[PDB]
């Protein structure tokens, strides 16, 4: 068993999970499609950057 | 009399700061400074004798 800490545990407990070999067999799929594009922007009426 | 004297004074930096609509106030614009360029127009009148 591989024992990740959960390190905000609102009561406690633990899951005991299953992971494959492939990431296609998991249970759940965190697919990332973009990643953080950063933007940038003044407003015009006060001129201060806005992010 | 030395009763009503007369200033000048600066901006508050926590006024400037947000001025015309920054981190939710409004109704406090800037003050803007424009020109105007009007025109003038002179005509040749005449003038004249005899003899």
């Amino acid at each position: 068993y591989r024992v990740y800490i959960d390190q905000y545990a609102k009561q406690d407990y633990f899951t005991v999970g299953y992971k494959g070999p492939n990431e296609m067999d998991a249970g759940i799929y965190y697919a990332p499609y973009v990643a953080l594009t950063p933007l940038r922007g003044s407003d015009p009426k006060n001129f201060q950057p806005v992010m | 009399a030395g009763a009503l004297v007369e200033i000048a004074e600066g901006m508050a930096t926590s006024i400037a700061e947000l001025q015309e609509g920054f981190n939710g106030s409004t109704d406090n614009p800037w003050n803007e400074m424009g020109f105007r360029i009007d025109k003038q127009v002179i005509e040749a009148k005449s003038r004249q004798l005899k003899a």
